[PDB]
DNA sequence: ATCAATATCCACCTGCAGATTCTACCAAAAGTGTATTTGGAAACTGCTCCATCAAAAGGCATGTTCAGCTGAATTCAGCTGAACATGCCTTTTGATGGAGCAGTTTCCAAATACACTTTTGGTAGAATCTGCAGGTGGATATTGAT
DNA sequence: ATCAATATCCACCTGCAGATTCTACCAAAAGTGTATTTGGAAACTGCTCCATCAAAAGGCATGTTCAGCTGAATTCAGCTGAACATGCCTTTTGATGGAGCAGTTTCCAAATACACTTTTGGTAGAATCTGCAGGTGGATATTGAT
């Protein structure tokens, strides 16, 4: 029941900013953040997909889209944090 | 004591862009809410947080049209928004 | 009746926010008409959607997809 | 015995992420790779969102980020700024921003 | 190879405009024009299934994604056709 | 014995429905959403068509072209609101020009 | 020695444009452009013609809405001549800027 | 051949015929560089999109549909060209 | 305002080459007929969540006065942009060749989707903590006036 | 520049409403083992695509003249902002009922999954039309001059 994106946010503000903390309001904002990111990507990459007549999103379709959607140096840091976590996942 | 007409309009300015609450009135935006939402559907009940929203959207869009009211008075060498400059902006922001 | 109920030192403030400094007398009304125009329009696609739902009512989900819809997206109350 | 979320050294969720691709209609495939990369992203913007957000904090003498932070955050640098520029942030307020020629002379 | 619509509205231009013909740019401009409402249609309902956690796009989808997409008595006559079209299809 | 005959129209039901299970908007397709919603494309099909026709032989041809569409389109509030973010190849604009730059 | 007053031709033009829907731009010139922009983007691209048609079609129809919308910025000003701070004006009120 | 400074190709007479069409009368003489700079900034985003489709499809050519689904993303939708 | 004289639409005809309409066969959708799931509607129901109601308070709107400064109107000179005729070249456009592509088939090793069985992270309320929202009071800036 | 009259910070404090941590169920990844696609890795065409060629055209760049328009300057009446005194209603807080939710079970009408049987839409030549590109000729607008 209501699942929520809270604790990741949590885990990650208090890695880059160790004594922040975070009001309700700003959490939920946050998670409508998240959500709408998550929706554009996946939609894009959706699109990439039918465009090409493949059945499946790969993580170069994520990629693609990351590229499209995302504006200049914001978009390369992502591809490549996305490719540093592929790699590592790849990895035993 | 009296202060000259503007400097008081520039210290609200000031005020208003540094605080964040809601500046319309939640009970007349409901009653509004409620009447146009009435004219739709007949027996429609409201969440709070759904006036809520209606009112964040709402002061939101207002006033950013209304930033882009004050360009068109500044490009028309006014100091002063009229309607024609909010009009202006609606068609070209393509709203109308 | 009740659109008349959004008040000129309100819309004043709205304006001050916006950075306006000297108001015509005839922009209240303006804004007024504006502000039922764009509440008409969000209010039918949330209305719309809670129909659908068949519900009787009006969510804040509702808000936000119709929001979306309109090339308004809010965060905060979603979603 | 142990997360995809570890094996990729993220704190967002990989598996639910996952979940969402495939439940979410894009595809009737989703990559291995996919989640793990999408996941990456969303934990990066977040990442950005909440250092800046958290120095905005800092400069307004809070410990504590409220939505103000985070409008002023994405406002002030460009990149989030054009990225959220359709977006509407609750209880986020406006830039402070006066016109030259409405200051006095 | 390249399905289009040119048949199906070459018979629709033949039904409202007997004697009018039709140049292949104009024709084209029509098929995309079918494309696109089409997937605004299909989008919007979608979205609406998926807001409503349901896993099948019936009629009701459809029709409530016109009402959303269309204008007015665009929207009222698109209905009209819509539910005429769906109890005809039941009833035959 | 099509289904495009059973619902008594023109546009392919059939191919509606293939392309709504192609195109990954749901687990599962209704009966009812292809028939329905290619009613509907023919209906605006049709509206569209009605006014071009009339563009077109307002300006004295008998052939549909592009120019023709966009006058239909943007002469038409409902339409031109619908199609509002959309451009047409070779359609040119509406003929306006403002009162204030005009000879007086 | 004939000679029409300034403003007459402006507006005869203005007519004559606005009721044809030809391209205005010369097309060598323009995939000229759209090459070389392609080109400094990714250097072994290859361009249908139909490629370089959708980019004019889209181009000059995005640029005539930007100098009607500009028009309106000169005339809102009291003015008959289109300036860049019109342009620019436009620009920012839909968002592009 | 070498391709360079082609933005100057689109010249003053098709700036001014674009503005004609646009319904403006009377054009300052700073207007045609500002106006080749937005058409650059336009065809630069655009054919970015494009090009990016087109580098995800593995293809060396850069096809009308590429144009157009950029386009579609950039909020510009175009009738006439396969999309 | 007429007269007259440029140049300019504005119309109708006409012959004709380029598209449009029309005709004739074939892979691949579309439709049929049976065998299985299944999703979501119907039918009860336990609960958060909304709608009134009441009442007291003080936080703001309303209405009025009155003056300062803004916007609208007029005048007018300088110069910038329109109009035009010259002359020169870059663009058009109508075919030609050779080529480097997508576009198609034919397969496979790799990757993903299922179908059950287990193993934890996630999440929901209680049980502790903790900034911060207000609340004063005094130092500094801002403003308007001599 | 100084003088008074506001307004704005900036510091410093403290209780509390709301953030953080803490505790146990359980939905939902994760892990195992089988069952299916598929997206490429090579091998191969058939086609648009690039790059010329070669005249001719018409469209462009240039330079000159001048009219009309843009921007600067002034005047002034009008209106909108500053401030204040009054009173109205919106804001807070708390309670009460119940209405409209979701949450659970149960179970068909509807949809999915295969294997054949037909029909159709698409593609490629065959067989007509329709704007179009000119060509005067008839009214129209623009401009200069009585």
């Amino acid at each position: 029941r209501k699942e929520s994106y809270s604790i990741y946010v949590y885990k990650v503000l208090k890695q880059v900013h160790p004594d922040t903390g975070i009001s309700s309001k700003a959490m939920g904002i946050m998670n409508s953040f998240v959500n709408d990111i998550f929706e554009r990507i996946a939609g894009e990459a959706s699109r990439l997909a039918h465009y090409n007549k493949r059945s499946t999103i790969t993580s170069r379709e994520i990629q693609t889209a990351v590229r499209l959607l995302l504006p200049g140096e914001l978009a390369k840091h992502a591809v490549s944090e996305g490719t540093k976590a592929v790699t590592k996942y790849t990895s035993a | 004591h009296r202060y000259r007409p503007g400097t008081v309009a520039l210290r609200e300015i000031r005020r208003y862009q540094k605080s964040t609450e809601l500046l319309i009135r939640k009970l007349p935006f409901q009653r509004l809410v409620r009447e146009i939402a009435q004219d739709f559907n007949t027996d429609l009940r409201f969440q709070s947080a759904a006036v809520g929203a209606l009112q964040e959207a709402s002061e939101a869009y207002l006033v950013g049209l209304l930033e882009d009211t004050n360009l068109c008075a500044i490009h028309a060498k006014r100091v002063t928004i009229m309607p024609k400059d909010i009009q202006l902006a609606r068609r070209i922001r393509g709203e109308r | 009746d009740n659109i008349q109920g959004i008040t000129k030192p309100a819309i004043r403030r709205l304006a001050r926010r916006g950075g306006v400094k000297r108001i015509s007398g005839l922009i209240y009304e303006e804004t007024r008409g504006v502000l039922k125009v764009f509440l008409e329009n969000v209010i039918r696609d949330a209305v719309t959607y809670t129909e659908h739902a068949k519900r009787k009512t009006v969510t804040a989900m509702d808000v936000v997809y119709a929001l979306k819809r309109q090339g308004r997206t809010l965060y905060g109350f979603g979603g | 015995a142990k997360t995809r979320s570890s094996r990729a050294g993220l704190q967002f969720p990989v598996g639910r992420v996952h979940r969402l691709l495939r439940k979410g209609n894009y595809s009737e495939r989703v990559g291995a790779g996919a989640p793990v990369y999408l996941a990456a992203v969303l934990e990066y913007l977040t990442a950005e969102i909440l250092e800046l957000a958290g120095n905005a904090a800092r400069d307004n003498k809070k410990t504590r980020i409220i939505p103000r932070h985070l409008q002023l955050a994405i406002r002030n640098d460009e990149e989030l700024n054009k990225l959220l520029g359709r977006v509407t942030i609750a209880q986020g307020g406006v830039l402070p921003n006066i016109q030259a020629v409405l200051l006095p002379k």
